[PDB]
């Protein structure tokens, strides 16, 4: 729990709602 | 793809690496995400602020450079042409004049004004030749303007500054004499710039073979991403944490590249067999929508008739024999130079062998057209042969005094009902007949329209002509359904009716009128003989200009379906068996005893995720040519084709997982890198 | 949408149907038909309670037949903190405990083999187990026909006399009462 | 020793068959909205009482009464559980639970996983185990019968717009089919020597000097339908393996029984509602060869047994740590396999004191997401996923379009089946490294190395799943826990049930087209293996890494 790992936990969370929102929108995507 | 078609490819790969332009593609802005992350940390290494080896690092991110800039530039090739350019109909916007004037009634203050520059209520000059500037009215003068491209048709229309026949439109050319307009639109909103609009604003959906493929890669890596992302919690309990290079590394080395290339790989080798089939398609989604298109939108003048109306039959007039009427239609239609006039030259030749009435120069004044009396012709001796339409012949006889007989005008509305424009010829104050120029169809087309029907492929066939000739040419032709006098809003609307019901439409067109739709089609096919206009808004060109070849076009996105499968399935099994290869190596750091995992003994986890990144980039190299070389296209049911696939296609992808990474390890281990 | 009167209605009719009138009668049935297994199957003396005879009792004395270990919360065999030692295979305790707990059986049996079974040596799942293979049961009756000054025939047969067989010989395992095992031998013992 | 483990598992599974088929084709009736035999008058009475009008409901009318029905149920237990000091059957004076706890006892009962952090001896009285826990017992499992009934209604209806009524469903299912065959396994089990009965706690003296207190609750009624409606939860701490629960080898097998016998029912009810039963024998087909597989796994696994143990100085190595001396370790293996894959969460023996790759079989088994025939109707509508999956990937392997028991599938269908599919590892993934990284939730292990990670692994799959089972040594009663595992557990159960009815949705408003080039048999061993691909893969790319590291590490070394 420092900056490092704060950096990738949010890294990995706003690559997780761009999967999912490219997901739901697949047809843009 | 000339030189000039890579070089280009590759300059939009290097202009779409930009991360604004990558976002539309998950897994290579995933793999652009972690090249950057792999820039960085070799920076870092390379400055000291961070222990390590900055040339692996180094390494990884230059391969995933190289990964990112050849899936940018493979879908630069397959897709970079693909929207419709409005181009030619910018052009004519663009490089219009206006011959604005001074006291309106005539004027002789020509100012050559651009025509962009023109705002309502503005007085414009326009003479025989030069396009009509802008929209508005006619307020002096008749001539006969050339509205092409509005209907599609070529038959001059007679625009006679008062009545119905008074809004000349920007764009068409005027053929005849003088003319001069009122504009009746600021430059916004005319109707070439509204189409202008209405074809780039046209957008292609997506094959849902492609959605379904997208949906499939997303939820892999969303799998990935959780595996590996979660892999630091539990290996950093478990002793020895993984180190965060070879943590982004194995993620953007296990995500489905080969999957992602696919897209591209049947893009090009489509293309490479539509150039086969002589169409020159600039889309490679286009070629599977062929494969799945059930509807076929034609044009009716040049994609399925020849586009000029030849002359049919000499018709007489109860009285005159035919020999007489075709003395004097090869006559009056001798000077003409339009395909129509040459072609009753020729149609009076050969029927009634009139050799003897060609001269060069001979002692005759030539009459042209004039869109006053609206009638051509020629005075060759104590003689004045005239043609040209019904009512104007009409005029001419009752302003001289002379009677139009009734039998004439029942033969006129004959040929009218029989899908032909009739030309009614005198010479002096006796009707001689009519002439029916008739459209003519470009071949034998019923056989291949039947064959369209047969593959299960509905086939309209929407023009912007007369609901007579539509309905001829319907019936000749063999089409299903037809709408005729269809302006371009009417073509488009019709396309996104069709498919709007979740199919896909094919349409093919050669004309201006058909731009926005042709732009909105899923796979538009421009005949090579249309406009420009025609061939920058399609997806592909048929250099045979035969308006059938949807069935070849078909027959080869039936063909790009099946390789698209066989791929599909080498794809998967590549990405999974890779994903097998690859993660044993992560776990050896962590625990010792994990190494058993490692059953094919690659060399460290640094020298596993290398060989990944290089596998990952030379497999979506190596897909392109896999797709050009095809697949047996035999008909096998789904299940059959499916045990084929998976027995070929799927043993060859999980054996290349793990002899390439292999192969791969065994080169860096020898050549001393790694 | 869920409508509040049916949902509603739904729900408490449920509650009391699956609530009070299902386990109502349970209770009632249970009760008059099967009035010894659904109040615990207990054993008495007359007046005090001596057990259930599924529950099993931590027996110690040298002429008890000794079922598993326990790994109850506070003393071993305790009804009221069920559970087991959830000790991995992996956990070096496991191995002390059975170390300490092979060397007391074998302390306490020298005359019976030097091969432990391996249901004295582990414990139970529940902490609750009155259940031994008459294997493990037969492994101690030297120690106990030497305890009660009984021949090892009269225990075998015991033994056998309390021992259950499964309706299917591969569904579980032939198994030795041993409370009422014990308790038998008391009453012999008299 | 490997006949008789065959022997159990061929006679369990023919058993199982035989009773499965009948009670299936029972069940196809309350799909088809039939009233069964006898029951249409007492239908007709009671519908009309109780507000209900048998009007047919659209999907979202149907979620919503079912998730209406979830939340009232959440309310009214964790009050129960909180305020337990006032409420009557208590014979010892036992205060209300916590927050957290009773929060997370809520959520585990309303969402079928009966995740248990506390000891039912000295937590709940009388009143909560049989007022709240069993309620809510009878109204989870009819929670998820409810939901393939109405997936099943979408794919059997041609172009309609209603899926049936929930009220009706709900009320059917539990009255026509829980309840009458619970009350008889009950009463079988208090033949055999399980409790019924609300007396104090009894005061034994053993025979020797010492002292005892048995508990004795109403234990047999809970028993049978935590097992019938592959709920779980155990009216004591250890689960079923309390003589007082699981009294001789007999009702364990009837238990075992139970934990199979509505999704096997369900399988053969799927098929005879379609009127093409190869479709169910496909998907009992594909389940019992992971089924026989992993029990064959484990038994092996767990015959083997802890190493040390003979050179500790003992006769056999077969791993007895866990497992009780009534049920051998070939029964506790099959019940091992059984609980976790039907999504029951029962258990016969510790989890935690198994082999390395016994604990690794059944945590595998409830991580690729209990399709196995998995818990009552969860299971068939998560295989029905995971078959949807298949024939999205089949259809893209093979050019034609997706077509399953003549539906065409449309993409919306395909990014629901992965959203739902994904859910469920997205919640043990994240959990499991949340708990990780903080202290309060790695602490809470007992075992060692690996092994700790192997327990806080499985409680984090096992809330997410809905499972129940645990390691039990993971000591995970507090707040952090408590929550973590609450959020996973209402997480997993319901945004599974929210895709999976909008399906139902999208589908039931489809027309079943005709035979063509497109259209695979989904019967068959073709489809078959396909299936079992799909499921097994979708488990190991997602799970490989985090089992390398727990059981697969403890294994090795
Ligand atoms: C290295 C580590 C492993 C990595 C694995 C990844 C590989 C996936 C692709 C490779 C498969 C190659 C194996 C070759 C299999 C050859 C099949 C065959 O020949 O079929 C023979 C008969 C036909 O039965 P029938 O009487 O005709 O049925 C009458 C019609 N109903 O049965 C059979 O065995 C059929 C067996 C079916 C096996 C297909 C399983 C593929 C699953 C793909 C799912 C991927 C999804 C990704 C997850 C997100
Ligand atoms: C409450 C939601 C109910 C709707 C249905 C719930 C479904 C499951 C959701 C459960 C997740 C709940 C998270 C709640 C956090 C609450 C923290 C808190 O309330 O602080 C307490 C006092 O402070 C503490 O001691 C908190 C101790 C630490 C809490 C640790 C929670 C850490 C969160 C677990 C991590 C994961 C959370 C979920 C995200 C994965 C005071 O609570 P209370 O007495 O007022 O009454 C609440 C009655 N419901
Ligand atoms: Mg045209």
């Amino acid at each position: 729990m420092s900056a490092g790992v704060i950096t990738g936990v949010l890294l990995v969370f706003l690559l997780l709602g761009y999967l999912v929102y490219a997901l739901i929108n697949a047809e843009a995507f | 793809f000339e030189p000039t078609l890579v070089v280009q490819a590759l300059k939009e790969a290097v202009k779409k690496l930009n991360p604004q332009a990558q976002w539309r593609n998950p897994v290579m802005f995933i793999v652009w995400i972690g090249s950057l992350l792999t820039t960085c940390i070799s920076i870092a290494m390379a400055s000291g602020a961070m222990p390590g080896n900055a040339l692996f690092s180094a390494a990884i991110s230059g391969w995933l450079w190289i990964t990112v800039l050849f899936a940018n530039f493979a879908e630069a090739l397959a897709e970079g042409r693909s929207k419709a350019q409005a181009n030619s109909l910018k052009g004519v916007k663009k490089t219009a004049f206006a011959r604005k004037l001074r006291e309106p009634k005539y004027g002789a203050a020509a100012d050559k004004v651009p025509a962009d520059q023109l705002r309502k209520g503005d007085i414009v000059l326009v003479e025989a030749g030069d396009i009509i500037p802008c929209d508005g009215e006619v307020i002096e003068g008749g001539a006969s303007v050339d509205e092409s491209a509005i209907t599609g048709e070529a038959a001059p229309v007679i625009r006679e500054s008062g009545g119905d026949f008074a809004s000349v439109t920007g764009g068409t050319r005027i053929l005849s004499d003088w003319l001069v307009i009122e504009c009746s639109v600021n430059p916004g909103e005319t109707f070439l710039d509204r189409m202008i609009a209405m074809v780039e604003g046209a957008q292609r959906r997506k094959t849902p073979n492609e959605i379904a493929l997208t949906i499939l890669l997303i939820a892999l890596t969303i799998v990935f991403l959780l595996a590996t992302a979660t892999l630091w919690p539990f290996s950093a309990w478990g002793g020895n944490a993984v180190s965060v290079t070879v943590l982004v590394a194995l993620l953007v080395c296990l995500i489905p590249t080969t999957i992602g290339g696919l897209l591209s790989a049947i893009g090009v080798a489509g293309m490479s067999r539509m150039l086969g089939a002589n169409v020159i398609a600039t889309s490679g989604r286009a070629v599977e929508a062929a494969g799945d298109v059930d509807v076929l939108l034609l044009d009716k003048t040049g994609t399925i008739t020849l586009g000029n109306r030849q002359a049919s039959e000499f018709i007489p007039a109860q009285g005159v024999d035919e020999k007489t009427l075709a003395d004097a239609a090869q006559l009056a239609s001798l000077a003409d130079e339009t395909p129509e006039g040459r072609s009753i030259v020729i149609l009076a030749k050969q029927r009634f062998n009139l050799r003897e009435r060609d001269v060069q120069s001979l002692h005759a004044t030539f009459v042209p057209f004039t869109a006053q009396s609206r009638m051509s012709g020629i005075n060759i001796d104590n003689r004045m042969i005239r043609k040209g339409s019904v009512d104007a012949i009409r005029r001419h006889v009752e302003a001289n005094g002379g009677h139009f007989p009734t039998d004439v005008d029942q033969k006129v509305d004959q040929v009218a009902r029989q899908g032909a424009t009739p030309l009614v010829v005198v010479e002096g104050s006796r009707v001689l007949g009519v002439i029916a120029l008739k459209d003519i169809v470009k071949g034998g087309i019923k056989e291949r329209f039947a064959q369209l029907r047969k593959m299960g492929i509905k086939t309209v066939m929407i023009t912007g002509d007369n609901r007579l000739t539509a309905a001829a040419i319907a019936a000749e032709a063999g089409v299903d359904d037809f709408l005729a006098e269809a302006t371009p809003e009417a073509k488009l609307a019709l396309i996104r009716q069709y498919q709007a019901e979740g199919r896909l439409v094919a349409m093919t067109g050669d004309g201006t009128n058909d731009a926005p739709a042709l732009a909105q089609a899923d796979v538009a096919v421009a005949m090579n003989s249309g406009t420009q206009a025609a061939k920058e808004a399609g997806n592909m060109v048929d250099l045979d200009s035969n308006p059938t070849k949807l069935i070849e076009v078909v027959h080869i996105g039936k063909q790009m379906l099946m390789t698209r499968g066989s791929l599909t399935t080498f794809s998967i099994a590549n990405d999974v068996a890779k994903y097998f290869a690859i993660i044993p190596a992560a776990f050896a750091a962590t625990y010792p005893q994990l190494n058993a995992l490692n059953i094919m003994c690659l060399h460290s986890p640094d020298s596993a995720i290398l060989s990944a990144v290089i596998f990952n980039a030379l497999i979506i190299v190596f897909l392109i040519p896999l797709a050009l070389k095809g697949v047996s296209y035999k008909p096998l049911t789904a299940s059959a084709m499916l045990r084929r696939n998976l027995w070929i296609y799927g043993l060859g992808g999980l054996l290349v997982p793990f002899i390439g990474i292999k192969v791969i390890d065994l080169l860096l281990t020898v050549c001393g890198l790694v | 949408m869920s409508g509040l009167r049916p949902a509603l209605s739904t729900f408490i009719f449920l509650l009391l149907i699956t609530g009070g009138v299902y386990p109502l009668l349970t209770t009632v049935l249970g009760q008059w038909w099967f009035p010894w297994q659904a109040n615990g199957s207990l054993i008495r003396e007359g007046d005090t309670v001596r057990g259930s005879a599924l529950i099993g009792q931590n027996f110690t004395g040298n002429g008890y037949f000794h079922g598993r270990p326990s790994a109850t919360a506070e003393m071993p065999y305790n009804p009221q903190a069920s559970g087991g030692s959830n000790l991995a295979v992996s956990n070096p305790e496991l191995d002390k405990l059975i170390a300490a707990r092979v060397a007391a059986l074998r302390a306490a049996n020298p005359d019976a083999s030097a091969s432990v079974p391996v249901e004295l040596v582990t414990a139970s799942a529940s902490g609750l187990d009155n259940n031994i293979t008459p294997q493990a049961a037969a492994w101690q009756i030297p120690r106990v026909a030497k305890a009660r000054n009984l021949s090892v025939e009269q225990l075998t047969q015991l033994i056998a006399k309390y021992s259950q067989q499964p309706l299917v010989k591969y569904i579980g395992q032939p198994v030795v009462n041993i409370v009422e095992l014990n308790l038998a031998l008391d009453k012999l013992d008299e | 020793m490997a006949a008789q483990g065959f022997l159990l598992i061929a006679t369990f599974l023919l058993v199982l068959m035989v009773l499965a088929r009948p009670l299936g084709s029972g069940l196809a009736r309350l799909i088809n909205d039939i009233p069964l035999p006898g029951t249409t008058g007492v239908e007709r009475v009671l519908f009309r009482a109780l507000g209900v009008s048998d009007r047919e409901m659209n999907w979202k009318q149907y979620l919503c009464a079912i998730l209406g029905l979830n939340m009232l149920g959440l309310a009214v237990l964790f009050f129960m559980l909180l305020g337990q000091h006032y409420l009557p059957l208590n014979p010892q004076q036992l205060p209300g639970l916590s927050w957290d706890l009773a929060l997370n006892t809520a959520v585990s009962f309303v969402t079928n996983t009966n995740w248990r952090s506390y000891s039912g001896e000295t937590t709940l009285s009388y009143f909560s185990q049989m007022a709240g826990l069993t309620v809510q017992n009878f109204l989870s499992a009819a929670s998820g019968i409810a939901v393939i009934f109405a997936l099943i209604r979408a794919f059997t209806r041609q172009s309609m717009s209603t899926l049936g009524n929930a009220w009706v469903d709900l009320l059917r299912i539990t009255l026509w089919v829980l309840v009458p065959v619970a009350l008889l396994i009950a009463l079988f089990f208090i033949q055999q020597g399980a409790l019924q009965n609300f007396l104090p706690y009894q005061a034994v003296n053993t025979v020797e000097g010492a002292q005892q207190l048995l508990p004795m609750g109403p234990v047999a009624s809970q028993e049978a339908i935590k097992m019938l409606g592959t709920n779980g939860g155990g009216f004591f701490n250890a689960n079923s393996s309390h003589p007082f629960e699981n009294p001789t080898a007999l009702t364990n097998f009837v238990q075992m029984l139970a934990i199979f016998l509505i999704p096997t029912a369900l399988c053969f009810a799927f098929g005879e509602v379609m009127g093409d039963r190869r479709q169910g024998r496909m998907l009992l087909w594909a389940m019992s060869v992971i089924f026989v597989i992993c029990v064959g796994v484990v038994m092996w696994a767990e015959v083997q047994g802890n190493p040390h143990l003979l050179a500790l100085g003992t006769d056999s190595s077969i791993n007895m740590e866990g497992k009780e001396s009534r049920f051998g370790v070939l029964v506790s293996s099959l019940f091992a396999v059984v609980t976790t894959a039907a999504s029951c969460g029962a258990v016969i023996a510790m989890h935690d004191s198994f082999t390395a790759l016994g604990g690794m079989v059944p945590m595998w088994l409830m991580q690729i997401g209990e399709v196995v025939f998995g818990g009552v109707g969860s299971g068939l509508y998560g295989m029905m996923l995971f078959v949807l999956l298949a024939v999205f990937i089949a259809g893209l392997m093979i050019g034609r379009t997706p077509e399953y028991l003549g539906k065409k599938i449309d993409v919306r269908e395909m990014k629901l089946t992965a959203l739902a599919i994904l859910v469920t590892p997205t919640l043990v993934l994240m959990g499991a490294a949340l708990a990780m990284m903080t202290d309060a939730g790695r602490s809470a292990m007992l075992n060692p190395g690996p092994h700790g990670f192997s327990e806080v692994l499985y409680a984090v799959s096992s809330a997410a799943n809905n499972n129940g089972s645990a390691f039990a040594g993971l000591s995970a009663n507090s707040p952090f826990w408590n929550c973590l595992l609450a959020f996973c557990m209402f997480v997993g159960r319901f945004g599974v049930i929210i895709p999976v009815m909008a399906i139902a949705g999208s589908l039931v408003s489809k027309k079943s087209q005709a035979a063509s080039s497109g259209t695979l048999p989904t019967h068959g061993p073709l489809f078959v293996g396909l299936l079992i691909g799909t499921v097994l893969l979708v488990g190991a790319l997602t799970f490989i890494p985090a089992l390398a590291l727990g059981p697969v590490a403890e294994y090795l070394s």
